[PDB]
């Protein structure tokens, strides 16, 4: 059973490479440098951009929630 | 081992027919045809004194089984219960047979039937409906026993043993038949199942349905002797007829539990002769005069005025009452169980109907074929 | 180094949970599989190998796989708790086994019989007569309680490939005390 | 199907992806596989071509 | 005449009134709709056959036969 829970992980760990990888091409760069103005409630923020355009972002995106802060 | 099998290997029709049988089996390290006998040699006809024995058996069978199904252990063990009539410990009992096989296995229903049938003759009420309810709602993911159902309908048929539990048992009651459809029960077993059900429907509160009267495999093919009255009072109730005769007649037998609710079932007959009243009509008639109502149930005018009155009042219609003229507009909401004669007039008459929505199809495309486009 | 694609069919049954082998059948079956499973890519490192429960129904749990750790770990929790049904078994596996992704591979089944096969005598060899036509090889091997060496099972290989056929074999174990070392000795290395 | 005539039947989506609309988007090991369990259901078409979006730019390259 | 989508569900009941239970496909109700993108691509891809969305006389009479 231990060769079958070393599977289970093996197999993860490829998957969990992916999904990495996937998020990894699409971080990317350049990024706009945007400045959040609010966190509305109803995982939502409303960044105001530094291009002077404000845009509500519906999934604040990859990051942790509770690390954003207004 | 096989030493206990030959001391306690009596009290079996063919004692070492019925043990040392099996025994060949346990050697080679098999435990299923071992139950089933055992179960059989269980539902072998015996008072089942050996219990103890065969607890023991069992028990010393069971306690190096670790594979005999938890429903034998169940069977056996209630058989052993009920043979053992021990309920004080059955309860303490059947818990540590529950706790030793915890898996998604429903033998705690049983256990809890168990508790129920024990506890439904101790202590029956308090929490043995919990101990329904944690089976209803545990009774979820698995439809595959069919028992967990009729322990609580007859520990609810137990419970029909009480003051509100005679709907909630004529529809449990119908519930469990569905489930175990063969005989697979003495004939005893299935007209005793018919007789109180349909003693309940006639005297459910929430149940003027009626629709298994002659559908149901059972109650209809069942009691065709055996106090038939039923039967016919019970498909009265689907002609809501006076018939009071028979209920009379039928008065004769089934003095309990009926005469004790004339009251309140020739209330229903008179509430179901309405609506079995404006079924007859030939619908565009839909009124009722009050003499016709009054005439088929015997009841006088002044009355057939409330009797509309409850009967809308449950849910049985949607009509209105006028008593200037005092025929009763009805416009119905509550549809009826049907039966082959019913659904072949039905029929007859949705042929007619389409034959005119075909013919008013025709009058148009053909009249409008230049403009039809 | 023989291209086949080896669709294991392994029991789940109810009977498949009496160990008349030491530990369980189970183990027997789940141990057996191990080996065939192993044996085939070892051989051939471009083999793949399926399996197929047999009981209550015929799942297909793991579809033709070359990498061996899919078909090692779908076998765990394989819950025996149905009923044989070796009459549809062979077809399900062999019907899968027509989808084989390469089509080039050589044709080999392997069937974990550990349960009694109810299964008219006339219906198996017509199974078995389908098969012949469309060249596949499938190995019985027998576990647990049963008739010993059914007669419509026996049959079965027989007519699966006769006439100084290829001798796709009816290894049957011995029962009682054995591991898989019957089902590897002779099966595994020559089918 | 010959040389007046460019028949597209199917069309799959490669992954959006940081690059862009480029040579690089298009990713090798999808587009690979995605072909090969395109060719068991019944559709061994051949990739006559690429296409991508111009949110609201225009049709031009 | 229409709607070629029919959807069906898995229930697994007592069957209330007394019946053996089964298997069996439930029906939910079905229903053709289209999002923004896919309807901008239909109507373009009808284009010889659409009716006109205002009726007329002629075409709300073939409504009824």
């Amino acid at each position: 059973e231990v060769l079958r829970v070393t599977h289970e992980l093996q197999a993860m760990k490829d998957k969990i490479k992916e999904n990495s990888e996937k998020i990894k091409v699409n971080k990317t760069l350049p990024y706009l440098v945007s400045n959040v103005i609010e966190l509305l409630d109803v995982k939502c923020a409303v960044i105001k951009t530094s291009t002077r355009q404000t845009y509500f972002l519906p999934v604040i995106g990859l990051v942790d929630a509770e690390k954003l802060k207004p | 081992v096989p030493g206990f099998l030959q001391q306690s290997q009596n009290s079996g029709p063919g004692q070492p027919a019925v043990w040392h049988r099996l025994e060949e089996l346990y050697t080679k390290k098999l435990w299923h045809q071992l139950t089933l006998q055992v179960l059989d040699f269980v539902q072998d006809p015996c008072f089942a004194q050996g219990d103890g024995l065969i607890k023991l058996y069992e028990n010393f069978i069971s306690e190096f089984e670790h594979r005999v199904n938890p429903l034998s252990l169940v069977e056996i063990i209630l058989h052993v219960v009920r043979q053992m009539t021990d309920p004080n410990v059955a309860l303490t009992f059947l818990e540590k047979t529950r706790e030793k096989v915890k898996s998604s296995d429903e033998a705690v229903i049983l256990c809890k039937t168990a508790i129920g049938a024990l506890k439904l003759n101790i202590g029956d009420l308090q929490v043995t409906k919990e101990t329904i309810e944690d089976v209803e709602e545990m009774l979820n993911n698995l439809p595959g026993v069919t028992s967990v159902h009729s322990r609580f309908y007859d520990l609810s048929s137990k419970y029909y043993q009480t003051i509100g539990n005679h709907a909630s048992y004529y529809k449990d009651a119908l519930r469990f038949l569905g489930c175990v459809d063969i005989k697979d029960l003495p004939v005893s077993e299935q007209q005793e199942r018919a007789f109180t059900l349909g003693l309940a429907g006639l005297l459910g509160e929430g149940v003027f349905n009626f629709g298994e009267l002659l559908m149901h495999p059972v109650l209809e093919s069942l009691r065709n002797t055996d106090r038939q009255w039923l039967i016919d009072t019970l498909y009265a109730f689907n002609s809501g007829n006076v018939e009071r005769f028979q209920t009379l007649k039928t008065a004769w037998g089934q003095q309990p539990d009926l005469a004790a609710n004339e009251a309140q079932l020739l209330r229903k007959i008179q509430l179901l002769c309405l609506m079995e009243m404006t079924f007859t009509r030939p619908a565009n008639h839909r009124q009722l005069t009050f003499e016709e109502i009054a005439k088929s149930a015997k009841i006088t005018v002044n009355e057939v005025e409330l009797l509309v009155m409850k009967a809308l009042s449950v849910g049985l219609v949607k009509g209105s009452i006028d008593e200037v003229d005092k025929r009763v507009h009805m416009t119905w909401v509550q549809p009826r169980v049907l039966d082959l004669q019913q659904i072949k007039g039905m029929k007859d008459r949705l042929e007619f109907w389409c034959t005119d929505v075909k013919s008013m199809e025709m009058l148009v495309e053909h009249q409008a074929h230049d403009i039809l486009t | 180094m023989v291209l086949e694609s080896t669709m294991v069919c392994v029991d789940n049954s109810e009977y498949m949970r009496n160990g008349d082998f030491l530990p369980t059948r189970l183990q027997a079956q789940q141990d057996a599989v191990n080996i065939v499973c192993h044996s085939k890519t070892r051989s051939n490192p471009e083999n793949n190998v399926g399996l197929i429960t047999l009981a209550n129904d015929c799942e297909v749990l793991t579809t033709l796989t070359p990498d061996t750790g899919r078909i090692l770990s779908k076998l765990h929790t394989v819950q025996p708790k149905g009923k044989i049904t070796f009459c549809t078994g062979i077809r399900v596996a062999h019907l899968a086994l027509k989808h084989r992704q390469g089509k080039n591979h050589k044709m080999r089944i392997i069937a974990f019989v550990g349960s009694p096969v109810e299964d008219n005598e006339k219906d198996l060899v017509k199974l078995a007569k389908r098969l012949k036509k469309e060249k596949v090889n499938v190995d019985i091997i027998n576990f647990g309680e049963e008739e010993v060496n059914t007669e419509k099972l026996t049959a079965f290989v027989n007519t699966l490939n006769g006439k100084d056929g290829t001798g796709s074999h009816l290894v049957t174990v011995p029962p009682g005390p054995s591991l898989a070392d019957a089902l590897i000795s002779s099966p595994i290395l020559a089918g | 199907v010959d040389d007046y005539t460019v028949r597209v039947i199917d069309v799959f989506a490669m992954p959006q992806s940081g690059t862009g609309v480029s040579v690089e988007a298009v990713d090798p090991v999808f587009q690979a596989k995605m072909l090969d369990m395109l060719k068991q259901t019944g559709r061994p078409e051949m990739v006559v071509g690429w296409y991508h979006s111009h949110p609201g730019f225009g049709c031009w390259l | 005449l229409g709607l070629p989508t029919e959807a069906y569900i898995s229930v697994e009941e007592v069957h209330d009134d007394g019946t053996p239970t089964s298997k069996t496909f439930e029906h939910v109700t079905s229903e053709i709709g289209a999002e923004e993108a896919e309807e901008v691509g239909v109507e373009h891809l009808l284009r010889d056959i659409k009716d006109t969305t205002v009726g007329t006389l002629s075409q709300r009479i073939t409504n009824q036969v």
